[PDB]
């Protein structure tokens, strides 16, 4: 029964080189998130109304 | 995270009783019928009884209807065995198998060699 | 004896990996999303309405253009179509009937097709020869193909239905590099904006990152209850979405390693099948299975609008890179352009 | 500069004719074609009859019946987590379901009453129907002769069950094998109209590891499973 | 004036509307493209324009008294109910042919029938139309004239005569049907240890078979002498019938009635 054993290293060495990182903040991230949707909301035609004249879709 | 520790489990005579119970944590209850699967040393997976969402339906095998009854207690997020008039040839590691959809009837892949919604297992063990 | 061990070695893992999760969760961003007004009713037509194919449609990529999109159905028919006026330019045969799975390559030269036939087939949309010849075919896998997207012309990376993923060279046809992480069969992958790195989803209701130069998994999401369908990445690419048949949409970031903001109703009791975003970052679009399709609002959980023109499933759905589109695929043999 | 674009969208126009005219070419070739899936268990012994009749991820058969033409498709080096790619099989017109009747994982007919039961109780396969065949039942009347891996010690509900009317005579019939496998067909028709109402139906065939008449028998099927599909839209059953 | 014609109109604006709407439903949508869909669509544009003859005609007759814009609309309306009753037969002959040319029913052999079937029976249809406006008409015989006017004896003799054969051979291949209807029905109950199809072949068959049957009959034994009453009290259930058609055939379908809900 060496796959039981061999599933189980495999995992806890995934763990040990999963758990060594550095994690920032959620609050520094979901800032980070709203400023790129505030800066992109200007260009996203999918949004805003978009004029029939420009508009390739008609 | 989602995850299903089960205890119990022991070496107990033949004929006798062991309450099988089962616990689970992370996902909701209400839905997700779930199965009972044991795997005998040197045989493949087997299925053993299942119960519905809400607790209605109650269905078992052919050798184990009218000794074994299962329940699930949804309240308390927990689902367990009751073994009675318990056979030698029942010996097994016993999983809690979970469906993978949301209030399906049909449900897939419970006794397949590899899983993902399935515990860890408890060994009984019965002999003289 | 060395099974226990490292089971309880395992469980002390996760349970600091837990701890660390918790400790880095000050707050969440309901309480910092409401400030921005919501963006309100969002409603939008059936523009264009492409017909012609036979079976179930499950798949459709576009182009780097925005005015070319591939789709492939279940009859063997891959068609280029013409977005802009409803032409067909090519009708690629297949060798095989079911695929699950169309690319299109950002130079635009080749389109890469792949199925249950476990081969993925890239064929050649330049020269001048006739017609559209297949240039290499790719099988060094056991099980079904779910989801192949195109890094650049040189390789493809492919999702594989026996828990692997895999990076393919294109000119030797070997792969370079494979991922076996999962323990679940992958079906959707997604490419990181900078083609460097990507996620994969499986039905082991959780998702893993990867890069394409080293190998290996970087980080191990777990926070969902069923089996993962669909995952598409922000446009900025530091966060990602993943829906599962448990008819609900989460969305994780990459810094923190926590989901970030889940998206449910009561009502809704059916499971998501296809997710993309737009441009901005802020409409995400989840091809949902009660035979139509929604709009989330990604910042705060609340439904801005929704899309039903179809008689059947809507089995995948795309947004071009330009964002003038939405393009959906459906099990009714109907292609259908909202704008 | 009219003249570019204009000769651009006319040799567009022109392509689009003739894709438009290999397309509806080869719509006629899908129509007329019927898509089987085959599943499992004696698949191979079956196989080889409809070849004898007529690692690749899907092998490739075909058949020309009465000026038929069927597709079937049995499935190989795929995984047994088999819930999401069955999807892909919905627009099948009859999905076949090959079942070792002898090996009674230690139940295998279990396993294949809750494969029947997963097929049936999908959300996706509704519309589609199944074809059942009880293969390898020659084994089957051995084992019953035998009497010493009797069905009874594995299935309480044997000792009350009782022979059916409709009895398919052929000479030198043990009476318990025939009890015994119409009980192994009641087990799936308890599935069957449990929950199938009008949109799909089994049938459930016996055949031997030497029959022949397969091919006629999956004709027949098709032609039923189409009839009933087309009079439950003309409202008429 | 004469209230039965102005409840003929009211009733012909009714069938517009609602086969201009089984119309709308069938050209809008396009997934519905199956041959089925489209002699339902066939059916529901010759009643159509059963409807719009019997507003014209009602509405001109009462406008203009003069003869030759009267036996052009009469002539419009023998072509539009036969070609309402033809196009039942069509629906009749896909119907037996999809369930007894079944696994082959979608071949280009068998699908060029139903199309060159509807090309003859709507060219006859004109044509049958179109006979009494050549000259084939009731005026200068004027003793010798029909119960509907101004439409002679042996054309109407001819309409009735080919009414009954199409009334005979959509029963012959109704019996055809409910052959294998009855041999399902009982296999299905065999199955486990119905009144559907006998009450659908009642409600599609008995509607055919109490309505244009009085008219046939009124044209066959009567005679012009007799008093109109009696005429537009039998002419009134083929306005019934053409009413019912739809709701017999289009509206019960899970398709139409899906398109149908989607446009509401």
């Amino acid at each position: 029964n060496t796959a039981s054993i061999a599933q189980a290293r495999k995992l806890v060495e995934q763990l040990k080189m999963e758990a060594n990182i550095d994690r920032i903040k959620v609050s520094k991230a979901a800032a980070d998130l709203m400023a790129y949707c505030e800066a992109h909301a200007k260009e996203d035609p999918l949004l805003t109304p978009v004029p029939a004249s420009e508009n390739p879709f008609r | 995270q989602v995850q299903l520790q089960e205890s119990g489990g022991g070496l107990v005579q033949p004929g006798g009783s062991l309450r099988l119970s089962c616990a689970a944590s992370g996902f909701t209850f209400s839905n997700y019928k779930m199965n009972w699967v044991r795997q005998a040393p040197g045989k493949g997976l087997e299925w053993v009884s299942d119960i519905s969402q809400s607790g209605a339906s109650i269905s078992y095998t052919g050798s184990v209807k009218g000794r074994f009854t299962i329940s699930r207690d949804n309240a308390k997020n927990t689902l367990y065995l009751q073994m009675n008039s318990l056979k030698p040839e029942d010996t097994a590691v016993y999983y809690c198998a979970r469906c993978p959809a949301p209030f399906t009837r049909d449900c897939f892949d419970v006794t397949s060699t590899t899983y993902a919604y399935r515990g860890q297992g408890t060994q009984v063990t019965v002999s003289s | 004896s060395e099974l226990d061990q490292l089971r309880q070695e395992a469980e002390q893992l996760k349970n600091q990996i837990r701890d660390a999760r918790k400790a880095c969760a000050d707050a969440t961003l309901s309480q910092i999303t409401n400030n921005i007004d919501p963006v309100g009713r969002i409603q939008m037509r059936t523009r264009r309405t492409l017909r012609g194919h036979l079976a179930k449609i499950y798949a459709m990529h576009w182009g780097t253009d925005s005015r070319l999109l591939v789709s492939a159905s279940q009859d063997g028919k891959l068609i280029i179509w013409d977005s802009y006026t409803t032409n067909k330019v090519h009708a690629i045969p297949l060798r095989s009937s079911w695929v699950m799975t169309c690319a299109y390559a950002p130079s635009g030269n080749y389109v890469a097709c792949g199925g249950l036939d476990n081969i993925c087939s890239i064929y050649n949309l330049k020269t001048r020869e006739g017609n559209v010849r297949v240039s290499r075919e790719l099988a060094g896998h056991t099980g079904y193909l779910s989801c192949c997207r195109f890094l650049d012309d040189n390789q493809i990376v492919t999702s594989s239905g026996d828990t692997t993923c895999a990076l393919w060279d294109i000119e030797t046809g070997q792969q370079t590099t494979t991922f076996t992480g999962h323990t679940g069969d992958v079906m959707s992958l997604s490419l990181a904006p900078d083609t460097r790195l990507f996620v994969s989803g499986a039905c082991d209701a959780s998702a893993k990152l990867w890069d394409v130069r080293e190998g290996m998994c970087r980080q191990t999401f777990t926070g969902h209850e069923s089996d993962i369908n669909a995952i598409c990445f922000f446009p900025n690419g530091n966060a990602f979405a993943t829906g599962s048949d448990d008819a609900t949409c989460r969305l994780f970031d990459l810094r923190a390693d926590q989901e970030l903001m889940t998206y449910s109703h009561d009502n809704i009791i059916c499971g998501i099948t296809s997710v993309s975003f737009s441009k901005s970052g802020r409409l995400l679009l989840a091809g949902y299975d009660d035979f139509n399709c929604n709009v989330w609002d990604a910042l705060k959980a609340d439904r801005a609008g929704v899309l039903a023109g179809h008689d059947n499933r809507v089995s995948c759905l795309g947004v071009t890179d330009d964002g003038m589109a939405v393009a959906t695929g459906s099990w009714d043999s109907f292609l259908k352009i909202w704008n | 500069k009219t003249e570019d674009q204009r000769n651009e969208e006319k040799a567009q126009r022109e392509a689009n004719k003739k894709i438009e005219k290999q397309l509806q070419k080869d719509k006629q070739v899908y129509r007329a074609t019927h898509r089987l899936l085959l599943l499992g268990s004696g698949k191979n012994t079956i196989v080889k009859q409809m070849r004898i009749l007529h690692t690749s991820g899907i092998f490739e058969t075909k058949f020309q019946v009465d000026k038929v033409n069927f597709h079937m498709f049995d499935v190989g080096a795929q995984r047994d987590e088999r819930r999401k790619w069955i999807q892909c099989f919905n627009d099948v017109t009859a999905i076949i379901f090959v079942v070792a009747s002898s090996s009674y994982q230690t139940n295998r007919l279990q396993a294949a009453l809750k494969l029947f039961d997963s097929i049936w109780n999908n959300k996706w396969l509704r519309d589609t129907s199944v074809i059942l065949f009880l293969n390898k039942q020659d084994l089957l009347a051995e084992k019953v002769l035998a009497g010493k891996s009797k069905i009874e010690d594995y299935f309480p509900e044997f000792a009350r069950y009782t022979t059916p009317e409709d009895a398919t005579p052929e000479p030198g019939e043990d009476p318990r094998v025939t009890r015994a496998k119409y009980f192994i067909r009641d087990e799936f028709l308890r599935i069957s109209t449990a929950s199938g109402d009008g949109r799909h139906y089994c049938y459930p065939h016996f055949t031997c590891a030497v029959d022949t008449e397969n091919i006629r028998r999956v004709f027949n099927d098709c032609r039923d499973i189409i009839q009933r599909m087309h009079l439950r839209q003309y409202e008429l059953l | 004036v004469n209230p039965w014609d102005v409840l003929l109109c009211v009733s012909g604006t009714v069938i517009a509307g609602e086969n201009a709407l089984v119309v709308a439903l069938i050209a809008s949508t396009p997934a519905l493209r199956t041959p089925m869909f489209v002699l339902v669509g066939s059916l529901a544009t010759a009643d159509l324009l059963a409807g719009c003859g019997l507003i014209l005609h009602f509405v001109f007759q009462y406008l203009v008294p003069s003869e030759t814009v009267s036996l052009l609309t009469v002539g419009f309306l023998v072509a539009s109910f036969a070609a309402s009753v033809s196009s039942l037969l069509a629906i009749t002959v896909d119907r037996y042919l999809s369930l007894y040319n079944a696994l082959t029913y979608y071949s280009r052999r068998t699908l060029l029938g139903v199309h060159l079937l509807l090309a003859a029976t709507w060219t006859v249809s004109l044509g049958l139309g179109l006979l009494p406006v050549l000259g084939w008409n009731c005026l200068a015989e004027r003793a010798a004239c029909s119960v509907v006017r101004p439409l002679a004896r042996s054309h109407v003799a001819l309409l009735s005569a080919a009414f009954f054969m199409v009334f005979g051979i959509m029963l012959h291949l109704y019996v055809r049907i409910c052959q294998v209807v009855w041999r399902h029905a009982h296999q299905i109950a065999l199955q486990q240890h119905t009144r559907k199809g006998v009450g659908t072949l009642a409600v599609v068959l008995g509607t055919f078979g109490a309505s244009w049957l009085p008219f046939a009959i009124y044209c066959v034994v009567g005679s012009h002498e007799d008093p109109a009453v009696y005429t537009y009290a039998t002419l009134l259930p083929a306005t019934y019938n053409s009413m019912i058609n739809p709701i017999i055939y289009a509206f019960r379908n899970q398709e139409i009635q899906r398109a149908l809900w989607l446009l509401l």
